[PDB]
């Protein structure tokens, strides 16, 4: 609702792109070179910017406007980090034949479509321009499948759409949290599409509900590793190894950590405990960085922090547009 | 691949 919840959430996604980028690329060292504070952003900004970008410039989601905007990002920046496979997705957007602007998503991979986490490293803007819980949904499920056609990527998308959008309801327990969050996933992974491409890849049915009833035990248990956060969860490039991991840095991490200084705040915390996972940092970070921006707002955004970031100053300017056009 | 970042 409040400016400040828009303005920390894109803040909280930059941060965790940036901060966890930096990490991806260079092998207690954490906490030191974070005390030290400009950091590049990477495909997760990139294509979130042009998501709220489209959004802005048509009042609504336009899968035309949106598609164009991500290929033109794409030609504009092609070395910002982006997944191997959605470029394929860009180069047809980019060519000039006449096609449906969702059918290179649905091509990919021999016809099964990408479960990578591209579509939900973007969708937080999503939940900023849609108040309504359907809506959300739909918006989410349709702007990932511009690059991800497989549930098992769109899916993902709805979950981390689905967290920013109950993050911003302010105040909630962990497992209020979660139980709303398991609900919805629990009746999409039940739509027959979701069960068909579960079993077409050789997968446990509902990777997302079983991930996330995981976490409610992974909370419960009075000390957890990290290994075994990521043996049980993932922290990987697949939405299903992703975003349950996000989502569980976001519920630890509203308690304090041994291991981290207390000079942290609750947003601090979430984005270093992310970062301390290892695998897809900038991805993860960055939708747990969406979700604890959403939920502390920007008064946990430290100054230093956002101001050491590329594009911090269009990323709060798109936080406000947002805020004006829809709220 | 454990995670996608920009080449060096
Ligand atoms: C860097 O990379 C991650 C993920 O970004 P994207 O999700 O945009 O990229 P892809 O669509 O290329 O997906 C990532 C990789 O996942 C594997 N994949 C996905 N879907 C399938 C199917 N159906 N079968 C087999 N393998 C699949 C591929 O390896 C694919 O390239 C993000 O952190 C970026 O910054
Ligand atoms: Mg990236
Ligand atoms: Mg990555």
């Amino acid at each position: 609702s409040s400016l400040s919840r828009f303005r920390g959430c894109l803040a909280g996604a930059l941060l965790g792109d940036c901060v966890g980028s930096f990490y991806a690329a260079h092998d207690t060292s954490v906490l030191r070179h974070v005390q030290s504070l400009a950091l590049y952003y990477t495909d997760d900004t990139a294509m979130a910017r042009a998501l709220v970008q489209s959004l802005l410039a048509k009042e609504a989601f336009d899968e035309v406007d949106m598609a164009h905007r991500f290929a033109q990002e794409y030609k504009k920046d092609p070395d910002r980090g982006y997944g191997a496979g959605v470029v394929t997705v860009f180069k047809k957007l980019l060519n000039p034949k006449c096609r449906d602007v969702f059918e290179p998503a649905r091509a990919q991979f021999n016809g099964k479509g990408s479960y990578g986490n591209g579509g939900a490293m973007r969708v937080a803007g999503i939940s900023l321009a849609y108040s309504s819980v359907q809506d959300v949904q739909k918006f989410a499920r349709l702007s990932a499948q511009l690059t991800h056609a497989s549930s098992l990527g769109y899916n993902g998308a709805i979950l981390q759409a689905l967290a920013v959008h109950l993050a911003l309801q302010g105040e909630s327990s962990s497992e209020h949290f979660l139980k709303q969050l398991l609900g919805h996933m629990e009746d999409l992974e039940g739509d027959a599409q979701s069960v068909l491409d579960a079993r077409e890849l050789g997968m446990e049915e509902r990777p997302y509900s079983s991930r996330l009833k995981k976490i409610g035990e992974l909370l419960d248990q009075a000390s957890v590793t990290r290994e075994e956060v990521v043996s049980e969860l993932g922290n990987g490039i697949a939405a299903f190894e992703s975003v349950p991991t996000a989502i569980y840095c976001f519920l630890r991490c509203m308690e304090p950590d041994p291991e981290i200084p207390s000079a942290f705040n609750s947003l601090q915390r979430t984005l270093i405990y992310s970062i301390s996972l290892g695998g897809d940092t900038d991805t993860i970070a960055t939708m747990a960085g969406a979700i604890a921006g959403a939920y502390y707002g920007m008064d946990q955004v430290p100054e230093s922090w956002q101001q050491s970031c590329e594009g911090y100053e269009e990323t709060d300017i798109l936080a406000q547009s947002l805020h004006r056009v829809f709220q | 691949p454990a995670k996608s970042a920009p080449a060096p």
